[PDB]
């Protein structure tokens, strides 16, 4: 079934691979070459998770957990029951996520819109591949990757973090957090401001973007504008994920100690290292 | 003459009521303070 | 490679723009500030004007006094030495009262009295900023969505500094004012309560915090992708749906099988962000008052393996 | 002092009554909070000893 | 084709490394490099033809 | 001093009365909190000792 | 006649009541200080 | 010196009077807090020892 | 005139009220300093 | 030495006056803080010894 | 000149500014004398 | 030597005098801080020894 | 001429700039002589 | 060697003179900092021994 | 090879050459200073018994 | 050319610049000699 | 222009030669001062 305006857009073409072989829809969903690829990897990865639950011997979905190979397996293959399923599901996850981005590129072409959405999604893929692929390969073992399990992947976050003391002291982790909090602030404000104009006080006319500019200037003396706010929300989200990936690729590869000890480089700058008093004197 | 657009007489009416509300409030306030002082002095 | 509309190619500058009047008390609005050519590459160039008025002055003065009270404590902890002040800037901390003082206001100025004084100025500054955020919308006849969204952040902040200390029975439970010390507090809080990852409302709060980065990435990329059709002019797309709004809707419908509208995506946006600190505040309010070990609570509720 | 009323041509009663209503409530709660936080004046806790309801 | 701003950024990232090594060696601490190399290169970057 | 009244010819009277009200409130609370934070002047803890209340 | 639009007379009217209020507030404060000094000298 | 008043042709005295007021108050508050931090000049402690108000 | 819009006549009177505030404030500050000095010299 | 006044044909006195005002204050405060942190020049700790207030 | 001031105005302006500076310098010079008498740094 | 004044036909003296003001001040700050860092030249620490002012 | 300063404006403005430079640099030399008399570095 | 004047037809003199000024400052400061970094040429510490200023 | 001044704007070419050639020359001096055998400042300290 | 300078302006500006280079380098040469008298680095 | 590129290339080459000469002195001088082969 179609949206009432949809029909005029369902034209042929824009496909990157396969021409018209897969240029059709299935309900609302566009298929295409990479939609076939996407569904295969998604279904295989999901089904191998359910099979891993059988091998693990639980059906509670919150206890199901697919662990990577132990560190003794290095970057080589492991037995399926003992890390090899995780490796195949990681291939399927990568295949599904990449196919999904490429399917979005095809939909962008058919609608004639910019490629910003699949490009933004590629940042999430690179953060995933940092944690499951690039950093484990740098550190030399698949066992430094996180396990696929709702709560057990939080054990990996905890155990990885506390290996370096309080992980709040990672300076790139601090920058990533600052973008994450600022993004959530901006999304609250942007949602509220647009809604407050479209949904004014009862009986009043819809407000204009002039009122939107006016409210924020009255509130804080500045207004980024309709175009600026969507640039900002995109770049804040992408910066958060860039500095997140950066904070981990350095952790356990060029920095090994307690992250709190890094900040002594500032304290021990020689023009003030020895000056008595304060906290460090 | 003024910012609010009250008249000078509307100001006097409202003020006479406001002050009476204040005096009724503070009258109870004194009785409460004196009662607590008699019960348990703080000085 | 083509133009991506991430930075502007040409800046134009007209006259200064004074903004809508409605019921704004225009005596309380300043002059317009200078233009910034740097900001003009990414958004608007104009700074100002700003509205002050009564809740403005109250909020700015109390907020100044909060900031000044912390600063003087840091200058004292530096021993007035301007070099030590810059060396140890992130290590200074205005700590709350010690536990033996409970909730009593009797703690010495160096043992927590200045933290209560600082916290009082913060209380007045933040709450008067909330009323200011409500009244600036009222003067323009706008909806109060921004004030009700800000109330969700105040809820977490009130839980951290006020409500949970009262329910726990000491100001020692509150957050210290300091860069590394509020980080040490955050880490210590999780250790005392037995791994906060197993708090389900901390789990939810993270889901909405990740979802806010997910959703603003999706929405920001969507509007830039359709900006070639004037899709950033979202209110006129709400009033008079153009091809921008239809192409945006069909991208997501064809991708994931369902879609928003130009008005309705901003409801997803506000709730995704509001739920971060709403569920967060609940998760902290339960910590120590109802659950003192979240990992063991997780074991009894089928989310961690039993011993 | 006889012209203290002249304030109402300056300030709107709707603004003043709300602002004062919020102020007085928070001042009252602040003082009851201060006293309940003080063991020498917690009236519920004083009664627990006076009537030996404790233990 | 490389824009004037692109060429500027490409070349600014060189000055950053170069002035940084110069002053990290001269000032005896890598932070002096990072500060001076940052200021000089950012000044160069900000001013394209 | 005879021309201090010309303050009202240059400053809006509402902004002055608000700004001065705000100031006096914050100052008064700050001093009472300084005295509560001072062991020799906390009137509640003084009277608690004076009358052998729990302190 | 000034920035505020108040006249030279309105400015004297309001100043007369402002000082009436200031002197009352400070008189009560002076009494409060003297009572506390008699109770517990800080010098 | 006699021409110093021509400063009010250069600066809007509303902005100067606001800026000056907060400057003076912050400066005075800082000096009093410096002296309270200074044990030899904390008048609240000096009187406490003079009158044996602690112990 | 100048940059504000005050005249010579306006500015020269305003300044006299400003300086009346300055010296009054300064005179009290002198009395405060001398009283504190007599009580507790800082040199 | 006579022609220096032409500098005011180059810079707006408002900007220069504010800039030198902030400069002088921030410089003066910095120096007094260097002295208060210098034990040989902290006048508060000097007079404390000179009058045996340290006890 | 890019302040728009006439020369007459700049001469007037400079006379007030320098008289302020002479007054400020005078107080500073006395202050350094008093501190040097109180506690020489050389 | 005679033509160096043509620099003012190239650089607008407003920008030059600001940049020069920053440059010269920060250079003076460098040198005084290097001297305060230097035991043989820290004038406050030298004066302390010369007048026995420490311990 | 990038700044629009006429040759006479540049020949004037330079003369006042130099006057300030010589005054400033002179005072610096007096300061160096005094501090050399206090504590020769060479 | 005569035609070296052609450089000014290609490079704007402002944007060269700025580049030269920054360059010469950096080169000079780098050398002075290297010299202070060697005891062989640290003119402050050569002087400290020569005049026996730290003993 | 004089075509190259048509192929690339000589403004860019001299900006490249001038900075790179300086940073190469600097790099060469700064590595030599890190040696024991050719640091001229610290060799001269030995010849004249300065340290 | 990119700057629009005449042959007059390019040769004039160069002659002033070269007098700057010579004067700066001449004082630098003297500064080296002054230190070489005190402490030769070879 | 094609003729302007002839002119500039000559000028740049003449300078590029003039710089080379100074290094051809300076390595000889430092070979004299402390030979490195
Ligand atoms: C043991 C080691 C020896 C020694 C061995 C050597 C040897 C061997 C050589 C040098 C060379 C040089 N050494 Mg060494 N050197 C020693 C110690 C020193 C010391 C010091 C503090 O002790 C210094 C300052 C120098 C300095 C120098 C330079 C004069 C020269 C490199 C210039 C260069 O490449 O510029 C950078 C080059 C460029 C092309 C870029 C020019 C500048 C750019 C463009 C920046 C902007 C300029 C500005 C805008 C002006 C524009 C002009 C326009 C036309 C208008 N030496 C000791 C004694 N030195 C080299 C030489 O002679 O080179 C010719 C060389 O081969
Ligand atoms: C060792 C550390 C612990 C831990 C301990 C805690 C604790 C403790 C808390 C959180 C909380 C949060 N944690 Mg956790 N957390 C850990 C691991 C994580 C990880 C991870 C990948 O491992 C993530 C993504 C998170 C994520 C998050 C967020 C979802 C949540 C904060 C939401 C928010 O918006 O706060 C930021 C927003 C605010 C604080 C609101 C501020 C509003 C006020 C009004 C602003 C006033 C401004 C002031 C006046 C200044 C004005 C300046 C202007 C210029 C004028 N945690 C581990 C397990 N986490 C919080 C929570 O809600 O928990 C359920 C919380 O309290
Ligand atoms: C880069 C900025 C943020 C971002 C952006 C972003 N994400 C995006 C997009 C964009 C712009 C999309 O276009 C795309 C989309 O379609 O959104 C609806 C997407 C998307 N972001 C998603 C989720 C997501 N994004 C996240 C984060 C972020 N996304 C960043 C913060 C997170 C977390 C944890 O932070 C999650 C969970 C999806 C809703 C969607 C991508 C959907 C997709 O890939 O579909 C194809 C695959 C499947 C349907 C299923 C695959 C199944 C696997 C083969 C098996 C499971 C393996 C997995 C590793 C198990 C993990 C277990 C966990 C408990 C650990
Ligand atoms: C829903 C959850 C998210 C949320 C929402 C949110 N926050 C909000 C809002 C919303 C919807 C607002 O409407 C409100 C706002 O106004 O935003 C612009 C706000 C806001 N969120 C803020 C911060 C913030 N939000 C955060 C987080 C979140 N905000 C969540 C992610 C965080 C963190 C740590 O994650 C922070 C730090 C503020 C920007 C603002 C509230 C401002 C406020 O209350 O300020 C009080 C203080 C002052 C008014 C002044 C302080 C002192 C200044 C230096 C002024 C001094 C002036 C003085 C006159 C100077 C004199 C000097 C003399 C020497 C001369
Ligand atoms: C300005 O405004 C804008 C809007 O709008 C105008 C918007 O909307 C939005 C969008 C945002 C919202 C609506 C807000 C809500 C969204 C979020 C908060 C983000 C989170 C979103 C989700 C959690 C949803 C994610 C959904 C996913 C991942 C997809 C789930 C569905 C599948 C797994 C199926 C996908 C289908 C594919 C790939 C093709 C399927 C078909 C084939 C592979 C072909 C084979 C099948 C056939 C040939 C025939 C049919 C056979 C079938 C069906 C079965 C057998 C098939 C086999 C292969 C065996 C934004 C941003 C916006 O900016
Ligand atoms: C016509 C074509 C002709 C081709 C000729 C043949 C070419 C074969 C060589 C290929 C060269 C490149 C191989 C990679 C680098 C290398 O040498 O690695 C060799 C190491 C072995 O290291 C071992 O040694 C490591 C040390 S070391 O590197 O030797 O020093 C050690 O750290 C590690 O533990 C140990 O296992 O192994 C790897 O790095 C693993 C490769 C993994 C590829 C599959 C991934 C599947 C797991 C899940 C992740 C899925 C990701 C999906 C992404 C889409
Ligand atoms: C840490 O430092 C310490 C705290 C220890 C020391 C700080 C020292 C310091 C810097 C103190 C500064 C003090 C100053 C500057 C005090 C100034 C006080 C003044 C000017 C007070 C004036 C008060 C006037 C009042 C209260 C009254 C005015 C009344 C008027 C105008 C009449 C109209 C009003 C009404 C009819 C009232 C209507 C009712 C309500 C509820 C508004
Ligand atoms: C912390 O310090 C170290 C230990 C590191 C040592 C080194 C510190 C250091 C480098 C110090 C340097 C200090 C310098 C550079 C000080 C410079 C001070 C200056 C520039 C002071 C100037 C003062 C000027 C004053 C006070 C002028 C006042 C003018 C007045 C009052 C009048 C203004 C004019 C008018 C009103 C104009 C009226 C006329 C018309 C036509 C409108
Ligand atoms: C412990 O010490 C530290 C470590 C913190 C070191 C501190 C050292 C330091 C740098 C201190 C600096 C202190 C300074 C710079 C203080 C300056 C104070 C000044 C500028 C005070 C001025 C006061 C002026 C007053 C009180 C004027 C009041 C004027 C009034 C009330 C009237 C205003 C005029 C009118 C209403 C105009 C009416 C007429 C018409 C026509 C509208
Ligand atoms: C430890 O050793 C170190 C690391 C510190 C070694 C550092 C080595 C090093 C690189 C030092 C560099 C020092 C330099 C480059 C110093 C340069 C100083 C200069 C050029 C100073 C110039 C001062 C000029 C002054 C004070 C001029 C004042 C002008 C005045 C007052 C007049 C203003 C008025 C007019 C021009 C009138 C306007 C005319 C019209 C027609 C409107
Ligand atoms: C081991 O230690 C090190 C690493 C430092 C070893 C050495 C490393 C190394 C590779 C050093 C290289 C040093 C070099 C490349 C030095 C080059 C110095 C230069 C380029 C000096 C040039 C000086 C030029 C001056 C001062 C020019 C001044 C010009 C003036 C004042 C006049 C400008 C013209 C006008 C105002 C006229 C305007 C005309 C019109 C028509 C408006
Ligand atoms: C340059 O030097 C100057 C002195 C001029 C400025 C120096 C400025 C400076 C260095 C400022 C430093 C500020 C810092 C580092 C601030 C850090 C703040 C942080 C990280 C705060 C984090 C969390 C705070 C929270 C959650 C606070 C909550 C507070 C609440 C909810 C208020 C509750 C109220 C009370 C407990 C008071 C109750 C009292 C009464 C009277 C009822
Ligand atoms: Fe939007």
């Amino acid at each position: 079934a179609l949206l009432s305006f949809e029909r005029k857009y369902r034209v042929p073409g824009g496909t990157l691979v396969g021409g018209n072989l897969f240029d059709f829809w299935v309900g609302p969903f566009y298929v295409g070459f990479f939609g076939v690829a996407t569904f295969f990897f998604a279904a295989l990865g999901i089904i191998l998770i359910a099979w891993s639950a059988v091998l693990q011997g639980t059906w509670n979905p919150q206890l199901i957990s697919v662990y990577p190979p132990a560190l003794e397996y290095g970057l080589g293959g492991a037995p399926l029951a003992k890390g090899g399923l995780w490796q195949i599901i990681t291939i399927c996850a990568t295949g599904a996520f990449v196919s999904w981005a490429l399917r979005e590129v095809e939909i962008c072409r058919k609608l004639g819109i910019g490629y910003h959405i699949p490009f933004a999604f590629a940042f999430a893929i690179l953060a995933y591949l940092t944690l499951v692929l690039f950093r484990p390969v740098m550190m030399g073992a698949w066992g430094y990757a996180f396990p696929y399990g709702i709560w057990t992947h939080l054990d990996w976050v905890s155990n990885t973090g506390y290996t370096y003391g309080n992980f709040h002291y990672n300076p790139a982790h601090m920058i990533a957090i600052s973008f994450f909090f600022t993004n959530a602030l901006a999304l609250a404000l942007h949602g509220a401001l647009v809604l407050s104009a479209a949904n004014p006080e009862k009986g009043k006319e819809m407000r204009t973007p002039d009122h939107e500019d006016t409210f924020f200037r009255d509130l804080v003396g500045y207004s980024i504008g309709t175009l600026g706010i969507h640039r900002l929300g995109l770049l804040l989200s992408l910066s958060a994920v860039f500095f997140s990936a950066l904070c981990m690729i350095i952790t356990g590869t060029i920095w090994f100690d307690q992250w709190v000890d890094w900040w002594q480089w500032w304290v021990k700058l020689p023009w003030w290292a020895n000056i008595p008093g304060g906290i460090n004197g | 003459l003024g910012y609010t657009g009250l008249t000078d007489e509307q100001a006097q009416e409202l003020h006479s009521v406001y002050m009476s509300g204040l005096w009724l409030f503070s009258a109870v306030a004194i009785v409460a303070h004196l009662a607590v002082y008699i019960w348990r002095p703080w000085f | 490679a083509e133009y991506q509309n991430i930075f502007s190619q040409v800046q134009v500058r007209g006259p200064a723009d004074l903004g809508m009047t409605e019921d704004v008390n225009l005596a309380n609005r300043s002059g317009v500030g200078p233009f910034s050519t740097l900001l003009g590459w990414f958004g608007n160039a104009q700074l100002g004007p700003i509205y002050l008025g009564s809740l403005g002055v109250l909020s700015l003065f109390s907020g100044l006094m909060w900031f000044f009270t912390i600063g003087i404590w840091f200058w004292y902890q530096a021993g007035w030495n301007p070099a030590v002040f810059l060396r140890d800037l992130f290590f200074f901390s205005l700590e709350p009262p010690a536990p033996e003082y409970g909730l009593s206001f009797a703690a010495p100025l160096k043992e927590g009295g200045l933290w209560l004084i600082a916290s009082f100025f913060m209380f007045v500054a933040v709450w008067s900023w909330w009323g200011r955020t409500y009244l600036r919308a009222q003067a323009l006849g706008m909806g109060k969505h921004t004030a009700w969204a800000f109330l969700s952040a105040i809820w977490l902040w009130m839980v951290l500094g006020f409500i949970r200390p009262i329910l726990m029975g000491s100001w020692s439970e509150a957050v210290p004012y300091g860069i590394f010390s509020h980080l040490d507090w955050t880490n210590n809080f999780s250790l005392v309560h037995g791994n906060l990852f197993y708090n389900p409302f901390h789990g939810l709060s993270i889901a909405f915090l990740y979802g806010s980065a997910l959703l603003f990435a999706m929405h920001g990329a969507t509007i830039l992708a359709v900006s070639r059709f004037g899709g950033e002019r979202e209110l006129e797309q709400i009033a008079d749906r153009g091809t921008a709004a239809e192409r945006a809707a069909l991208f997501w419908r064809w991708t994931m099988g369902f879609n928003a509208t130009m008005e309705g995506i901003h409801r997803w946006a506000i709730w995704m962000a509001v739920l971060v600190t709403l569920t967060g505040g609940i998760g902290i309010l339960l910590s120590g008052t109802v659950v003192d070990n979240w990992y063991v609570w997780g074991q009894n509720h089928g989310m961690a393996p039993l011993n | 002092m006889s012209k203290f009323y002249k304030i109402w041509m300056i300030f709107d009663p709707r603004r003043v009554f709300v602002a004062q209503g919020v102020f007085l409530f928070l001042l009252a709660v602040m003082i009851h909070l201060i006293l309940l936080s003080t063991p020498s004046y917690n009236w519920l806790e004083i009664s627990a000893a006076k009537y030996n309801r404790v233990a | 084709e490389v824009s004037e701003f692109a060429f500027r950024l490409m070349m600014a990232a060189v000055i950053f490394v170069g002035v940084g090594i110069m002053f990290a060696f001269a000032g005896g601490h890598w932070f002096v490099g990072l500060v001076v190399g940052g200021l000089v290169a950012a000044f160069f970057a900000a001013t394209p033809n």
